[PDB]
């Protein structure tokens, strides 16, 4: 669960994310797609899967949209994520484990866009918060 | 991976003791039962609807027959598991698009259904051991040619 | 989150592994300690971790009799677990990847001793049974 | 394992651009903080009780940089790791204890000071790839004689 300095430190750093948004969720889905080449199995009816190509910036900007909401329901993330826990589980059927690879992913861009930012105290925040994102969105499998 | 002369001799007389063609089909229904998002891959088998016609399917315990006996190139070579199963990782990953995570569970499962053929006392600790071993470096083995 | 259908399964295993527990217990630490070596980093202060020996025996024990409580607190988990959690993460330092460890081990062990009773809709159950109670004993943690 | 020219190629070019006694320190604090359990084997070496005391340790500074240059002889050959690591493995297991997942985690804080460092451009998608690769190659080797 996330503290009351946890919630302040995902804001402040969120603040800095924000005005970068879709560049970020860019950059965080073509590393989990370049680097971790497993996650590419959702994502063979795409036109591409190559850093920087339409459909991957596309969903970058779905992707950050969506946390970037998370971000202002910090006391209840798992009622907030319910129908997109169900569209993962029931719709999508994406193997939940993948979440976790998608938070290093962004943790890993945030430290490159904002590295006086993002000391250690932050990224546990950031860490916290994405850990809690990923079982939210975990909540309505099975 | 270099296997102890226990573990070589655990993994090669396991194999001996188990009928491929009885642990594959329950490992297979297990792991869509357990970890249902699996299914995604076998919507054309029928009749997936409950549990019960998971576990009465004949397409899926033909291809949990496929999946076990593709272990036994595995068990018979046991020097050469990374080499052995090239074709089969690229297919599972630019045909058939599985995530290979799923290996990892469907043997998680393969474990679990060994166990519960074999006992406490035959599937022992250190015969779990070495069969996880096996396992594990079969798993990497297949998630091996995703690019 | 388990459904009531999840909580009737485990409970109805339950009853058969409750005549057993310190044996299944013994049983599912000895597999975690041989099985998964990286565990016994923990238990270096032991007389022996090595299968049925009277270290493995007794923890076995403490190990199975809060599981067994566990079963009684389903509809709570997390709230059960709140101090064990804070012991784990403080006292022990123990890094939370392997309570799912412990978990898998348990589930092998139940499967090797109730093999009919073990099907695979229990086994689903029993499995979200263990992932909620190992992040029980993670949510004190950081 | 088999190294792309590519990888090698970023793999080296990475290494010859960070300064190691820079970023060595900077992801022991970060893995302390980040993974607090990783404290259990710190405790000779001074005020960790908050992250300011952690981040200004001169002790976990100094170990950072160990650290790093024991990352140097893999980088040096990317070839022969598993046997580069042998006997840090038997170490790290039998006398110090240290659970081997803690080399992930630990590979982790050092991706993300790299990458703070470097900055998205120089550490594009292609050289994050390469170096994981090492990184889980480095990280294997150091769990490879736990038993
Ligand atoms: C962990 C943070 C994640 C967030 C916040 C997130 C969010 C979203 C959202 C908002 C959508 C659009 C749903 C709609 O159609 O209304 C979506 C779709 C999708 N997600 Fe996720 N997701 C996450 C992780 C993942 C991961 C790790 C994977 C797989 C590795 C994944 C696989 C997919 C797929 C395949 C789609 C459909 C995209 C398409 O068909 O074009 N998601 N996600
Ligand atoms: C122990 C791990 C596994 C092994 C050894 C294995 C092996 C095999 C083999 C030998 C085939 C037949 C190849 C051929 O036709 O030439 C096959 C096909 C297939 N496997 Fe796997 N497999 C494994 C895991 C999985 C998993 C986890 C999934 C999905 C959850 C999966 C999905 C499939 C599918 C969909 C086919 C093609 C079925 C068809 O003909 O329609 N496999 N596998
Ligand atoms: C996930 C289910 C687990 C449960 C229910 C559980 C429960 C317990 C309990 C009740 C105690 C006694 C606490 C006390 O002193 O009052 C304990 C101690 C301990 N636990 Fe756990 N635990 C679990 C997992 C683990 C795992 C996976 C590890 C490490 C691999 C671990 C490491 C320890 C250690 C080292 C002790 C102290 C034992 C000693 O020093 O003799 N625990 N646990
Ligand atoms: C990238 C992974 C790692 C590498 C390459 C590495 C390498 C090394 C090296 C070269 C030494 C010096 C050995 C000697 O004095 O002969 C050492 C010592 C040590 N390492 Fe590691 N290590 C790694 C990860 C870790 C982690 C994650 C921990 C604990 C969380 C750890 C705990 C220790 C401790 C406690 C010592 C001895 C400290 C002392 O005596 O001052 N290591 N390591």
């Amino acid at each position: 669960s996330l503290s009351a300095k946890d919630k302040a430190n995902v804001k402040a750093i969120w603040g800095k994310i924000l005005p970068k948004s879709d560049e970020i969720g860019e950059q965080a889905l073509s590393r989990m797609l370049v680097v971790y080449p497993q996650t590419k199995a959702y994502f063979s009816h795409w036109a591409s899967v190559a850093p920087g190509s339409a459909p991957v910036k596309k969903h970058g900007i779905t992707i950050m949209n969506q946390i970037d909401d998370c971000v202002g329901h910090m006391d209840d993330l798992f009622g907030f994520l319910t129908k997109l826990s169900e569209l993962h589980a029931t719709k999508l059927r994406v193997d939940p484990t993948n979440f976790k690879i998608l938070a290093h992913n962004l943790i890993v861009v945030i430290a490159a866009y904002f590295p006086a930012e993002f000391t250690p105290e932050i990224h546990l925040s950031v860490d916290k918060f994405l850990q809690q994102l990923a079982l939210a969105l975990a909540e309505k499998y099975r | 991976v270099d296997w102890t002369d226990a573990e070589r001799s655990a993994i090669v007389g396991l194999w001996g003791k188990i009928s491929v063609d009885e642990i594959g089909p329950q490992a297979l229904a297990r792991l869509l039962i357990v970890s249902p998002w699996t299914q995604r891959h076998f919507s054309t088998f029928g009749n997936l609807s409950t549990p019960a016609a998971i576990m009465g399917n004949p397409a899926v315990a033909k291809h949990g027959k496929t999946v076990m006996h593709g272990l036994d190139r595995a068990v018979q070579n046991l020097d050469d598991i990374k080499n052995t199963y090239v074709t089969l990782s690229v297919m599972h990953s630019e045909k058939l698009f599985v995530d290979p995570d799923n290996f990892r569970l469907l043997a998680d499962c393969i474990t679990v259904c060994v166990a519960a053929k074999l006992g406490p006392a035959v599937f022992s600790a250190d015969t779990q051991e070495a069969f996880q071993k096996f396992l594990a470096v079969v798993v990497s083995a297949l998630g091996r040619q995703y690019h």
